């Protein structure tokens, strides 16, 4: 019932005030306040601007707490560890509830890996958005909570955050799927993101190529890579078996397509093995 | 009380140190490089104004002295900075490291006082 | 004030003397240091040799101009 | 929603963060990189301004007000773990002073000994997660002295007031003792692993390997306090060269104006045999 309703009036995060949409677990105390301040590198929280002020002073932290993967001039990954930083997910996990609605912090943060990515600036890294991943995941998924900051959306950010994902997957040498209660902005971003990628692949490999072959090269798992090709009209059945062709559709998308010049992930930039859990 | 799990937690905890270490360290050695061609700015100016008491005496003032000695003062002073910031880069490892033993060296102390470690 | 300002500038003349002494002293002592403790786990492995792997040494530019 | 922009923004962040050549190894802690964890609010503030440092000769900063009351927060816990049980039976002052002495905030006898090791003796340990302010704060002991008593009549209060519990806005956690009330505010609870022991023999040889891994933190920490030794003298030099530098200046200014000769030798760097 209180969990059905916006919990906080609004919030502001570095210099942008953002408003929240769902409820977060944040100190009941915090929500009797007009203004709550998040820390934009610890992302801790303050009802108390001079709090907030004396904190600012003393915190020499301008960047995630953790090991940076990844970086480009655009942005930078860097991957936590829940169970080292409790402090620092746990602050996250609140500031992403506020924007997740099915997120739960009903378990503490230890079986969860986050990956953050961040702008870098004169003043530090600045997060822009950010996907969790379970440390050792039944279903196999790839991605369990993913989210863009509400100042960051609109910018592309998303899809980079994706395409991280699979990055991620393609050096596990498996084959991954975000958690499958998709939400309605999170679905439309992930259809977006498997057409974009189909497309592209089947354009410049310009030979038929076999679900396998795509699964491999992408880490898409075969559901998705056949679901996105029946939304794009160019599947077909025979002999027992599923075929991908082209037609003047794919190549009209990907003219289109190449031509937004959107900003990319760099796998040759990835510095990262995967961690090994006894 | 369990050593194995002592030494499990201790290899966690400890896993990125080596990593620390090599990146703190190839800090240093690049704002000592840094120190090194700083020290070379001042040190060919302050030549000079050894070149010329080595002829002349300290009586007479050299033709470029209130100009050489400001930018020795300030090359001087730039030096002081890059030194700091090895300092405190030498002190964050050395940090690191002594947090990591003394939890290491409690843990042990706690493993003797049973009957658990040698 | 003439005699006060040459006598403890000869003190910090001679300090000066000292520090650049001790320092040569770790400069030897942390290359020696390292080739004792690392010639299993290691600070420089990973806790799970090669002139290469003297990171303590190559943090000294010093050193580098003697070892080039 | 996330169009709007903070004005303060400017004051609040200062400072720059230097992009290093290689990516970045890190894994300290938030609490690692913020100092005191107690955080003056504006009613803290207006009591340090007006009751404090009204009319004494003695200043107590900001910083230093943090620090005592961190220490009684620290000491609190520790004592009175159950305090909320009974709020107005906090201990006072003097009860609480020699916890209070004894008290170890922020690995203090860790980075005084360190200090004491790199034979600095001057300024304090600092390294990366310390930021500048703190240079001028008194040492705990003195400010307990000066100022403990009197700062702990006012925390004793605002203790009091929460019945007990912290000053600071807390998230709510699961207790044993209650039943679930399927209260969203409750939140990460934990789950330990409990996994069996393994074998004796398992565990002597991992004793070894404890052994073992001591000796190697123990070469690194040699190696460690080596370079910090080095760094160490090395800003002593450029100390040295900055003073030896002013002290050179004014000597031959003075020796101009009284037109004296020679005694040149402490005027010029002189070349020595240097590895
Ligand atoms: C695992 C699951 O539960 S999914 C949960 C996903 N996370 C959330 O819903 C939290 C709130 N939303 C967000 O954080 C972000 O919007 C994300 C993560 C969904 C995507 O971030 P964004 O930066 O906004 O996406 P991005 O700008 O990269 O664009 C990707 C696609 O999403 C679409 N999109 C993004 N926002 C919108 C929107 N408000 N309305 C319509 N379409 C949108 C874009 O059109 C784009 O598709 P396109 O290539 O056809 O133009």
């Amino acid at each position: 019932e209180v969990a059905r309703v916006r919990n906080l009036n609004r919030i502001i995060m570095g210099k942008y005030e953002i408003e929240p949409w769902y409820f977060s677990p944040y100190p009941i105390e915090l929500t009797d306040e007009d203004f709550i301040y998040i820390d934009d590198f610890t992302l801790q929280y303050f009802g108390s601007k001079k709090q907030y002020e004396r904190y600012r002073k003393k915190c020499t932290l301008r960047h995630p707490p953790g090991n940076e993967i990844y970086r480009d001039d655009y942005v930078s990954f860097f991957e936590i560890d829940g169970r080292k930083q409790r402090t620092w997910c746990r602050n996250l996990c609140l500031l992403s509830k506020l924007f997740l609605d099915h997120k739960t912090l009903y378990y503490d943060v230890d079986p969860f890996l986050f990956y953050c990515m961040t702008r870098r600036d004169e003043l530090g890294h600045h997060l822009v958005g950010y996907f969790s991943k379970e440390k050792e995941s039944a279903d196999g998924y790839n991605v369990a909570c993913i989210l863009t900051l509400p100042q960051y959306q609109r910018m592309g950010y998303g899809k980079l955050l994706i395409e991280f994902s699979y990055e991620l997957s393609k050096k596990e040498n498996k084959v991954g799927s975000p958690q499958k209660p998709l939400s309605d902005l999170g679905l439309l971003s992930y259809r977006a993101y498997w057409s974009d990628t189909l497309i592209t692949l089947l354009v410049e490999h310009q030979k038929e190529i076999t679900i396998d072959e795509i699964s491999s090269m992408t880490s898409m798992t075969t559901t998705d890579i056949l679901h996105t090709a029946k939304t794009l009209n160019i599947l077909r059945y025979y002999k027992g078996q599923h075929i991908i062709f082209l037609n003047e559709d794919i190549l009209d998308r990907y003219n289109r397509l190449k031509a937004k010049k959107r900003r990319t992930i760099d796998p040759n930039r990835l510095i990262w093995k995967p961690p090994v859990f006894t | 009380m369990d050593p194995s799990l002592v030494l499990e937690q201790t290899i966690q905890d400890v896993s990125n140190l080596p990593s620390e270490f090599r990146y703190l360290l190839e800090e240093i050695g690049s704002n000592d490089l840094k120190l090194i061609e700083e020290k070379k700015k001042y040190e060919q100016k302050e030549s000079q104004i050894h070149k010329f008491i080595r002829q002349q005496g300290s009586i007479p003032k050299h033709p470029q002295e209130d100009g050489l000695d400001k930018e020795i003062k300030e090359s001087l002073l730039k030096c002081q900075s890059l030194q700091r910031e090895k300092c405190v880069l030498a002190n964050t490892a050395l940090f690191l490291i002594a947090r990591h033993l003394n939890k290491l060296e409690k843990n042990i102390a706690l493993l003797e006082e049973d009957g658990v470690l040698a | 004030s003439y005699e006060a300002l040459k006598a403890e500038l000869k003190k910090s003349l001679q300090d000066r003397r000292e520090q650049e002494d001790t320092f040569d002293n770790l400069q030897q002592e942390i290359y020696d240091k390292e080739t004792e403790y690392f010639s299993s786990g290691n600070i420089i492995k990973g806790f799970d040799f090669n002139n290469n792997d003297r990171i303590f040494s190559l943090s000294s530019a010093t050193y580098v101009k003697q070892q080039h | 929603d996330a169009s709007m922009t903070w004005n303060e923004y400017d004051k609040f962040y200062t400072g720059s963060f230097q992009e290093t050549t290689s990516y970045i190894k890190f894994s300290a802690t938030v609490e690692d990189c913020c100092g005191t964890n107690y955080n003056m609010d504006e009613r803290d503030e207006t009591f340090l301004n007006e009751q404090v440092n009204k009319g004494s000769s003695d200043i107590l900063t900001e910083d230093e007000f943090e620090i005592l009351c961190s220490s009684f927060e620290h000491a609190i816990h520790e004592r009175q773990p159950f305090l909320s049980m009974d709020p107005e039976s906090i201990l006072s002052f003097e009860e609480l002073k020699p916890t209070l002495i004894k008290s170890d905030m922020a690995d203090f006898n860790l980075r005084n000994q360190l200090n004491h090791e790199i034979n600095s003796h001057k300024t304090h340990f600092i390294t990366q997660f310390d930021p500048v302010s703190q240079m001028n704060t008194r040492p705990l002991i003195q400010l307990i002295e000066k100022f403990g008593s009197k700062i702990y009549d006012y925390w004793r209060e605002r203790k009091i007031e929460v019945n007990g519990y912290e000053i600071f806005p807390q998230l709510k956690f699961e207790r044993p003792g209650e039943k679930e009330e399927i209260d969203p505010y409750v939140c990460f609870r934990r789950r330990e692993v409990r996994h069996p022991r393994k074998t004796r023999r398992i565990d002597i040889l991992n004793s070894q390997r404890l052994r073992a891994l001591h000796q190697e933190l123990k070469n690194a920490k040699d190696l460690a306090l080596l370079v910090a030794k080095r760094e160490n003298v090395s800003l002593n030099w450029i100390n040295d060269e900055l003073k030896i530098f002013d002290q050179r200046v004014k000597i031959k200014n003075l020796k101009r104006s009284l037109n004296i000769s020679g005694e040149d030798d402490d005027l010029i760097n002189h070349k020595r045999k240097r590895p």
